[PDB]
């Protein structure tokens, strides 16, 4: 009984290898093609976003502010008490350089696009239902539950920054 | 006397066809990871420093 | 109706089965294609993703990338403010647009070499016994000058300038440029450019020989135990009476 | 037997469910809706298949595509605009035919009740993706908005919304991959439909009595063929009215705006056929517990065999039912409305008491009423 | 083939060939709808 | 797995009919519909009268509310 | 019966034609194209919904679209060629059915063969439509030379010509009609396969005997599946062989340059599996003439069942059609070879006697060879 | 018995002139665009090549 | 009550509900279970 047994249990060993593998294919096919790479972690900007107006460009199908703030601005946004904000985050917490606040433009609530300057704390409202964020891309007011995202980034020499 | 290798391997694995199963999974799991590596040493074998694996060097930090 | 001659099996690394792909030669070939090549014929799905394929580093390659988006760069794409940085962007297109590409070959088409191996019936071999064979027109023939006589092309004539003579370009190692040398190499990137899947797929292909032997050995023996009973068999009639 | 056409073939036999086949003598007007969930997806798919001649699956083009279809192809406009409007009619008549079983106990056939779940959530799919294929503005938002909810789950969630997407937004990737679903998944439909009359042909159709019919069945040909005839020239009548006097009028979207990511219609919502859930997700401050509120909503549906407690599988002859039936579907209006409203605090408030009274009446309300009526008839 | 053929039948075939008739001349006007020939117009 | 032959047994009942061709479709169908539409309508609308009811009035009152509140706020505060 | 889960669900019972089936003992290997031929159908669908998952149905893109399916998506590589190759074998399976029903006489199942028919020639549009999907030299030009061959027909012919291509060439409009309609063929042959399946097991399987084998019959579940599955474990090797280690190598086709309307391949061929039909115009001087016969090619199966002249079905005891049997298979490889072939003189006499040969055989020779040989027998 | 036949006779009528519009209707949209067929017979060059050539 | 019937099967059951398990898992392969063995 060992014997015959074992060829099929050694066949069937076999077959699941392969047919892992197999499936493993065309399931990876969906999930990666030039992907990532193509649409991932790449960016660079700079010279069109000026004089506190935030720049909005397209990296992975969605919307990365590049936003040049004020003194003023920078100032208002150092003067929030963390303690009492739905996300609390210090404005320092999420800038690497206070005059530049990255920020990837999706709210948080359902994923429409902040509009710049608008809202009640003259960093961003999103129209879609009410989410108001301030300066530092926090949230202040609204449904949305998270503080816009801060992506990674560095600045190289030659007044650039490369976000990814 | 003892269990051929067989009726030895039988009676742990095969009678219960859960033991079975469970095995098959296992072996599958074993299998992939040995077959792999050898199949794949073979293959490079047979194409020595024809291959970016090999070819790395020349411009890899200095 | 002229009959064309066709292309040795040239003896390549990868010919076999198994045998694969020789970066090195992918290397060199490249150059060849990016300062001998470049000027006319493009490569529009081949980005500047070399890097694993041909052993460039992901800093070499962005660094080779660089400099060809710095001088061909996105502005022939249409990237006004476009400069040195990217690695998506694919191959500069020699022209503008075709029509352009035919005025600087004088009607002629530079055919995109990303298929050309493979796009060319007969493959590398008719690539490389192309750019390798060029010999003296036969008494009695005519040529207008863009009309060069080549042993290997359907119509018996080519629009193609020296596609590469000796001494043509310089490789970093110190590789001897021979005209056939740096075609060898030339070819080799092509076919790897080519068919990116068949040189991962031969690797593939040895693994998959090997389960499928042993799979198939199985099965036939797996197969005949299940059948064995019908075959063991022997009925034997017998008689009502 | 010789030359009995029908039974010769054995192919031609299996086609005698539609003439011979037994069918109860009364019958609502509501079963008729059965026969025209067919002609609907018959509809679609011829539709689909003219409009698949002639649009592109392309960021570009697409857009552009549907609106060279809608210009310069001729008759491509009502093609496309029977289209659009038959969806709508194609649910339209899925809710009446999920209502008959809730009300009459067709439900009872479990193995039936099973598959039309199934069919009614892969119909569900393919009206999800197919919306977004023209790639307008209210498509592009809508598709983020709902894939991305799918990034609640917590371990795996946002690599799987990553995968779905095939890329970290939805260009070009996602838009083919919905047109080529949206394209085979009516045809694995087309299956399960068939597999769906397969079952129900072992037990025949229940009627508004609730009660076996055995003792009064009826030729389905001379009959039912009419009544089913007469039914599409009432559906079609409506597809028709709408697609031809009022193209737009049911299509909520006005949204002919080519896709611009980083643009929003503050008021993102799914067609009408979506809303019930979408409003019941709102309700949830949590977006987990709404996703998952969100599955239930429609999931729900193969509970109801269970949840059955009366003796009378006929809703019929039960007052208190009768009673909360309706309400469930007004209170199912009611949430319709919401998904069309601004998230404040008049619909929010208004929505949660839905979404709870939703949950109730199928979950705890009716299943008491079953009891108590059971009680008052001594049974 | 030679089975089909007999004497007999007749009635049959002449039977055939009004309804038959009558069946060709439905294409005829159904063909002529989406043929739409000018002349067929005129006629 | 026949289905005429098979449902039931069914004893001692008479059925009479008669052919379309001698009948009018509709035999009276103003005095019998006002009649039988009427009765049952007025029984199902009591039945579902109550969940048509709610919905109504439920979104009147939150059109209203909703945009009440949107309406007015520079009254308010000042 | 309780809990006979087969005949419980009734749904499960139809499952039991694989598992409980009476299937013939003697069947040589040849059967197993029959079950190889839906793992094609099969395979070439998964791979075809996921290549139509990043595929662009347009002009300016599918070329670029494939050639990025091939690059820098994650395994498209392999899907696409697998999906290449694939129907390569779809096909070598094919020829490989209708040679044993040629043979054995399975054909006698008239209903059962008409269907094969029907399936035959529905594989065949579905071939000739993806193949020019990629719109590639040799994919563009094909298409126009295939379809206006159709402008043969005198009176309509080139109205419908121009009907089929949406306009005056092979534009845009052309090309998304193929792309919907590969889409969708493969799915209505799904039905039919399951039709044909459907009669076929009112009668059972034909041997190599020729003789019934009631006497005789055995499990399909405990020797049929190994058998199936060990078929499918050399099917897939052949596909894997040629799909990793010679990709192109049966694609005779090198053109995978884009189309270019003014140029032209001077040699112009469909594939293999279309090679046939392409050499069955060439030898008639005029070109209708050459229309009737390509048609009368693969539609002169249908016939074959009226011409049988045996009392044996069965090929295996009677030599002379054996002989002739055969030597059509190499008459149809002889053909294949033509349809790469420059059209000139030495090719054109050969394939002319080809094409004669292979009508003599299917409708002259061997149905005498049979009288013959039952002649002989004494029969 | 004829009033009847008549009746069942008049509603096939108009179902086939809805459907044949409809039927046409669906071929219409599958033969052909305006959008190609705007191109279609409408074309004209001169005078701008070689006294010589063939464009 | 219900699991004194089902002792038998519950031991037995265990067994293979665990194999399963693992086994999709193995075949599967899924690196975060992996990573603890
Ligand atoms: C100076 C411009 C130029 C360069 C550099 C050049 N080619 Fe070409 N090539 C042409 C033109 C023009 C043609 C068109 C030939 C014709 O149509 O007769 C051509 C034709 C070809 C063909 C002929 C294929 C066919 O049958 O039409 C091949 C192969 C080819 N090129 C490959 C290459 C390769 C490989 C290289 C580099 C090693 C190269 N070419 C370099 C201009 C060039
Ligand atoms: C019953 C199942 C189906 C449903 C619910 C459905 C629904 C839809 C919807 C709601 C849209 C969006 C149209 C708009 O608002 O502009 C659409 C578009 C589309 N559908 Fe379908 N469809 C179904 C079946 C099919 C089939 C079978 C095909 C092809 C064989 C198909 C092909 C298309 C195409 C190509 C489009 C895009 C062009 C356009 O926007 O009309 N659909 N479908
Ligand atoms: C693609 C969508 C569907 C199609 C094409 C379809 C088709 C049909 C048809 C033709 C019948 C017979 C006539 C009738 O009773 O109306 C029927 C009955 C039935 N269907 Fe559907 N169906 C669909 C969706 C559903 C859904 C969504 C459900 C419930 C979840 C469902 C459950 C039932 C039940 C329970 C019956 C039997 C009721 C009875 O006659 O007593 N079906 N179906
Ligand atoms: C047996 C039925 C089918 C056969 C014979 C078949 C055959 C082909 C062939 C010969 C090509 C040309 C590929 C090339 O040489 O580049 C092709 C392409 C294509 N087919 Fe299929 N196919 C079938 C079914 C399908 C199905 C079901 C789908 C979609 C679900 C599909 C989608 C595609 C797509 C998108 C292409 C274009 C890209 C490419 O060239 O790969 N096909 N098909
Ligand atoms: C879509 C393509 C097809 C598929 C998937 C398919 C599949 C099958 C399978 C799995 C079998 C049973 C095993 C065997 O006898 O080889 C079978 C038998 C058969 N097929 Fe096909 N088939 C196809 C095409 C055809 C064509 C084109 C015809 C003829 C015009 C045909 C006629 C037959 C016949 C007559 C038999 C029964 C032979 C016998 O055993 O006596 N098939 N088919
Ligand atoms: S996206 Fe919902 S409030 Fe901004």
């Amino acid at each position: 009984k060992g014997f015959s047994y074992l060829v099929t249990a050694t066949t069937t060993v076999g077959v699941a290898y392969a047919a892992k593998n197999v499936v493993s294919q065309f399931v990876s096919s969906m999930s990666a093609s030039a992907d990532v790479l193509a649409m991932s972690k790449i960016e660079i900007k700079l010279s069109d976003i000026p004089e506190g107006k935030n720049m909005a460009f397209k990296w992975r199908g969605k919307p990365l502010f590049v936003r040049h703030r004020t003194k003023k601005e920078i100032d208002q946004e150092a003067a929030v008490e963390v303690s009492q904000l739905r996300d609390p985050q210090h404005d320092l917490e999420r800038v690497k350089k206070p005059e530049w606040v990255i920020l990837i433009g999706v709210c948080t609530h359902l994923g429409c696009v902040p509009i710049a300057n608008a809202g009640d704390f003259g960093g961003y409202y999103c129209p879609c239902h009410g989410s108001h964020y301030d300066a530092s891309g926090r949230i202040r007011k609204g449904p949305a539950p998270l503080n816009l995202e801060v992506p990674s980034y560095e600045f190289t020499s030659d007044d650039m920054v490369i976000v990814g | 006397v003892a269990p051929t290798l067989t009726a030895r391997l039988y009676s742990l694995l095969f009678r219960r066809t859960s033991t079975f199963a469970l095995t098959i999974v296992v072996g599958a799991l074993f299998f992939e990871r040995a077959f792999d590596q050898g199949a794949d040493a073979i293959y490079e074998h047979i194409n020595e420093g024809k291959l970016w694996k090999h070819i790395k060097h020349k411009y890899e930090n200095k | 109706s002229d009959l064309e001659l066709h292309p040795p099996s040239y003896p390549w690394s990868h010919r076999g089965l198994l045998s694969s792909l020789d970066h090195t030669s992918i290397r060199r070939g490249f150059q060849v294609y990016k300062q001998v090549c470049s000027s006319c014929h493009s490569m529009d799905y081949v980005a500047y993703r070399h890097l694993v394929g041909v052993c460039y580093t992901e800093d070499e390659a962005k660094a080779l990338a660089e400099e060809v988006e710095v001088q061909d760069g996105p502005n022939e794409d249409g990237e006004m403010f476009m400069r040195p940085g990217k690695l998506s962007d694919y191959f500069p297109k020699p022209y503008p647009n075709p029509e352009a590409a035919r005025a600087a070959n004088n009607g002629a088409l530079p055919p995109d070499l990303s298929y050309i191996v493979r796009a060319r019936h007969g493959g590398e071999d008719y690539v490389f016994s192309l750019l390798t064979g060029y010999c003296e027109p036969p008494t009695g023939v005519s040529l207008r000058e863009g009309l060069y006589f080549n042993p290997y092309f359907p119509g018996q004539a080519i629009g193609m300038a020296p596609p590469i003579y000796n001494e043509v370009l310089e490789f970093d190692d110190g590789t001897p440029a021979t005209m056939s040398q740096v075609a060898k190499d030339v070819c080799t990137f092509l076919r790897w450019a080519a068919e990116p899947e068949h040189d991962h797929r031969k690797r593939m292909g040895l693994k998959m020989l090997l389960m499928m032997g042993l799979l198939l050995p199985l099965v036939y023996a797996m197969k005949r135990h299940k059948w064995s009973v019908l075959k063991s068999r022997k009925l034997a009639y017998r008689p009502p009476k | 037997m010789t030359n009995i056409r029908k039974s010769h073939p054995l192919m031609k036999i299996v086609n005698n469910a539609f003439i011979d086949l037994p069918a109860p003598s009364n019958i609502s007007s509501w079963w008729n809706f059965g026969s025209l969930l067919g002609i609907c997806l018959i509809l679609q798919i011829l539709t689909g298949l003219f409009l698949a001649m002639h649009y592109t699956s392309d960021t570009t083009t697409a857009f552009s595509s549907v609106t060279h279809i809608c210009r310069d192809v001729n008759y491509g406009w009502i093609i496309r605009y029977m289209h659009a409007n038959g969806a709508s009619m194609f649910f339209i008549c899925l809710y009446m035919h999920v209502g008959r079983g809730l009300y009459y106990g067709s439900y009872t056939f479990l193995e039936t009740w099973n598959i039309g779940v199934i069919l009614l959530l892969t119909v569900m799919a393919t009206a999800f993706m197919g919306y977004v294929l023209p790639w307008g503005q209210m498509s592009f938002w809508g598709a983020t908005v709902i894939t991305n909810l799918l990034s609640a789950i917590p371990y795996i969630g946002t690599n799987l919304v990553e995968w779905i997407w095939g890329g970290f937004s939805v260009d070009k990737a996602t838009l083919t991959r919905f047109f080529a679903f949206h394209f085979i998944l009516p045809f694995i439909i087309m299956a399960i439909a068939m597999v769906h009359l397969l079952f129900l042909h072992e037990t025949g159709s229940n009627n508004p009595t609730g009660i076996s019919s055995d003792v009064d069945k009826i030729p389905f040909h001379p009959y039912y063929t009419i009544k089913d005839i007469l039914g599409a020239l009432l559906l079609i009548l409506a597809l028709m009215l709408l697609v031809l006097f009022a193209p737009d009028l049911l299509g909520d979207p006005d949204n002919y705006t080519p896709a611009n990511p980083l643009n929003t219609p503050p008021h993102i919502k799914p067609e009408w056929y979506f809303l019930f859930a979408y409003a019941i997700l709102r309700s949830i401050p949590n977006k987990l517990g709404g996703v998952l509120a969100l599955a239930f909503s429609i999931l729900i549906l193969a509970l109801i065999p269970l949840l059955h407690t009366s003796k009378q599988r006929s809703m019929m002859f039960r007052p208190l039912s009768q009673c909360l039936f309706w309400a469930l579907v007004a209170d199912l209006l009611t949430l319709t409305w919401i998904g069309g409203q601004p998230v404040e605090h008049p619909y929010i408030t208004i929505g949660q008491l839905a979404s709870v009274l939703y949950f109730l009446l199928i979950l705890v309300l009716m299943p008491t009423a079953g009891t108590i009526e059971n009680k008052l008839l001594k049974w | 083939l030679t089975r089909f053929l007999g004497p007999r039948y007749r009635q049959l075939a002449r039977n055939w060939v009004p309804t038959a008739s009558l069946w060709g001349a439905v294409g005829a006007v159904g063909l002529v709808w989406a043929t739409d020939w000018r002349l067929i117009l005129d006629w | 797995g026949r289905q005429f032959g098979h449902l039931t047994r069914v004893r001692h009942v008479i059925t009479y009919s008669l052919s379309p061709f001698e009948q009018r479709a509709f035999p009276h169908y103003f005095s019998k519909g006002i009649p039988n539409v009427l009765r049952r309508t007025r029984a199902c609308i009591l039945r579902v009268a109550p969940p048509f009811v709610a919905f109504y009035l439920v979104y009147t009152w939150g059109t209203q509310e909703f945009e009440k509140s949107k309406r007015k706020n520079p009254a308010a505060y000042e």
